RNA sequence: GCACCUCGAUGUCGGCUCGUCGCAUCCUGGGGCUGUAGUCGGUCCCAAGGGUUGGGCUGUUCGCCCAUUAAAGCGGCACGCGAGCUGGGUUCAGAACGUCGUGAGACAGUUCGGUCCCUAUCCGUCGCGGGCGUUGGAAAUUUGAGAGGAGCUGUCCUUAGUACGAGAGGACCGGGAUGGACUUACCGCUGGUGUACCAGUUGUUCUGCCAAGGGCAUUGCUGGGUAGCUAUGUAGGGAAGGGAUAAACGCUGAAAGCAUCUAAGUGUGAAGCCCACCUCAAGAUGAGAUUUCCCAUUUCUUUAAGAAAGUAAGACCCCUGAGAGAUGAUCAGGUAGAUAGGUUGGAAGUGGAAGGCUAGUGAUAGUUGGAGCGGACCAAUACUAAUCGGUCGAGGACUUAAC
RNA sequence: GGUAGCGAAAUUCCUUGUCGGGUAAGUUCCGACCCGCACGAAAGGCGUAACGAUUUGGGCACUGUCUCAACGAGAGACUCG
RNA sequence: CUCGUUAAGGAACUCGGCAAAAUGACCCCGUAACUUCGGGAGAAGGGGUGCUGACUUCGGUCAGCCGCAGUGAAUAGGCCC
RNA sequence: CACUGGGACUGAGACACGGCCCAGACUCCUACGGGAGGCAGCAGUAGGGAAUCUUCGGCAAUGGACGAAAGUCUGACCGAGC
RNA sequence: GGAAAGAGGAGUGGCGGACGGGUGAGUAACACGUGGGUAACCUACCCAUCAGAGGGGGAUAACACUUGG
């Protein structure tokens, strides 16, 4: 569960590294968010160069959190950390690599493009 | 208790490997990509083990692409078709918590035969 | 504006907690007109069932900004609520600045600091018992006059790239899937806790010493964790319908040979109204109904709905308790016995006991052996305690009618 | 008939003056500008290392302060003398 | 009222991080602007710590062993601009 | 020096220009489990620039590798084109 | 079906692939130029000289069948 003002690294390479988490779209008072939840976020650290620079508004997909998700055969999945990914209002992924393990939940969100560049699918 | 044990006895598997949390295993299990069907596997530690009856689970921990990861399963899914002991390791309580603050060398288990 | 009211005292604003009411309606529902092609809109009418968000800046309302939303309504209630909270602000004693004053001092100018008491009598609100009544005494099952809860809404897929339109663009009416907030239960799963459960370890003191343990140091500290209670966990819900209506729209129809929804007749029509769903309910003194159980001594005031006595069916006191609980009540039992303790097996949980052996100079390791221990959980078993007893509790009125 | 120095200030009413900084968003803060209602040189002016249970603004760490509450220990409360 | 613990988040709380949590001993390495040359300075930031044996020139160093953790309890600076 | 950075192996000789292993950025194929590559060789292309050539023929000659030799290989090289 | 040659295919083994060809990014130093030293050194193919060339063993690719891709 990530709510406002949590910190998200980022899985990608975008140009940035910490993100704070602004809103959690979707409904009109919603606290929490998961994996394959919207998100709209400030970035607060970035990489000297990169298309995305530091001060910005933008929006990012939730993969790998802590408390993480829940499979219908009674399994669990859980990571050690909580990270996102920066997206191009279509799904796109707004740079060209994915870093990191990756929630198989995204398929059913449907964002394939993301699916294709993960290293591992989990 | 014995009404509900007779009820749920027909329903336990029976080519379930012994081991304990610090061993080394093997997770068979299956993945429904659309209409496929396939299996993965899934290597790692065993760090939980909490039972009594068709509620029993375990699990398994696992570092890939530098980012540790975790899976818990129930003993007697039909959606699992092996587990396999790897080896055996040498291990001081039930609960291996403190696996998940440590890296690499740090976090090392030692071998035994049996 | 006024000065009736309160000076032997009626405590100011924003915020918090808890709301309730009006409708001049912010969203959602239904409509007429349009300078309404479609998609979006303008405006007027009917409608108060439910809903109406988190931050930044200021003591702040107010306001501006950021990111969302179906929407981010306006008022009353001592501008709701301090014997319910806060005391940031205004309005005590200290000190300073600008400014006025010869001065003491002063300023709806500003600045830093600065004491908010109360054991609930009555009515009221939430829960829980005792008494009597309901016309013989009892054990159960119930109807429903009344009353309360609940009432929100998004996105996608299809119809269909169809109607509409030069193009750009893009529906009504239907069907299907999946969400947000809110809410009723529950502990199988994911976690929390778990002070009479298991283990590790520091200091010092005691069981005469060694080995093995007890006491104290926040439960000394650290790692886990059963029952029970729990959410962030899991299951469900606001489903479909009927009836009478509002605005609006008629059909047939004359007064008034025509026209006209209306006068006589006859329909449609809203998240609203009465049902439909859930819960409480015969103290509903209008005290309702059904099934089953029990059936007569003694003196007379006088024979009367008379008194007193022993009983039936049944109930209670008293004891073991928990699925119940502030107490009392409720429910499970009292030898026609598994009600609670103990015992004998088991389980969750911990993680390899004590005493020996073997290998080491030693710290330690391996082995006998998934060992030992094990609150609340599961089976069996009368071993201890539910012993012996007592108390209360019917004898059924009168009038009319039909049989 | 106010010099040097300083100035929206513990002083500026209008006023949240204007511009730059810091935040996703800054009527407070810091830098500058001068149109000083009503600064100004011993009721001293302007700097200033060290120091302060002083006043103000921002960061890291940490957290039941909060989202939003749950469990447990003891004392009163509750029943009896 | 006084205490102990808490998933995920970590000041979103409030007039204001108020109250809590966090730092805390000894040994070693290192340590900026500024300055009245004394300071600033415990600046900041990092590492070691138990037990057995051998050697110990002396103060220590090497080899081995055990646990999640060795100032294993109690007592003891949060810091920066 | 050999796409950027580490390493070794085989061999008389390399830490190797059309070899191997690991890391990194980039590009490509995949049934998602995974795989492939390195023109600062000759031509050629896009881009940068004021600016710089043909995607040619042959081993007849000179040199080089292997083979006893005929020979097979040679974008070195000998010629042709602008 | 017994025939010997000619032309193909992959395999084990030798030698070559450290040459030839490209470029000037790094490098202010024994990198280069010139002059010396090694009584601190290595060298396949090529030329010369001397001496050997004995007697045994266990495998494996190819091939054939077979599994996962």
């Amino acid at each position: 569960m990530i709510q406002q003002e949590s910190r998200l690294r980022v899985a990608d390479n975008s140009g940035a590294r910490e993100i704070l988490t602004i809103k959690v779209l979707g409904g009109s008072g919603r606290k929490t968010a998961n994996i394959g939840d919207v998100i709209v976020a400030t970035v607060k650290q970035a990489t000297p160069g990169g298309v995305v620079k530091k001060g910005e508004v933008v929006k990012a997909v939730i993969v790998r959190t802590k408390s993480g998700a829940r499979r219908a055969d009674g399994s669990y999945i859980k990571f050690d950390e909580n990270a996102a990914v920066i997206i191009r209002d279509d799904k796109s992924p707004r740079g060209t690599r994915i870093f990191g393990p990756v929630a198989r939940e995204l398929r059913e969100n449907n964002f394939m493009k993301i699916v294709s560049l993960a290293p591992e699918v989990l | 208790n014995p009404l509900i044990q007779e009820l749920t006895q027909e329903q336990l598997r029976t080519d379930i490997p012994a081991f304990r949390p610090g061993d080394t295993v093997r997770v068979h299990a299956k993945v429904v990509e659309g209409t496929r069907e396939r299996i993965q596997l899934f290597e790692g530690v065993v760090i939980k083990r909490r039972g009594a009856g068709i509620s029993e689970t375990y699990t398994v921990r696992k570092v890939s692409n530098g980012v540790g990861v975790e899976r818990t399963f129930p003993l007697h899914t039909p959606r699992v078709a092996q587990i396999e002991v790897v080896r055996y390791g040498k291990v001081r309580r039930a609960k291996l918590y403190y696996l998940r603050a440590l890296h690499g060398k740090a976090a090392r288990i030692k071998e035994i035969r049996r």
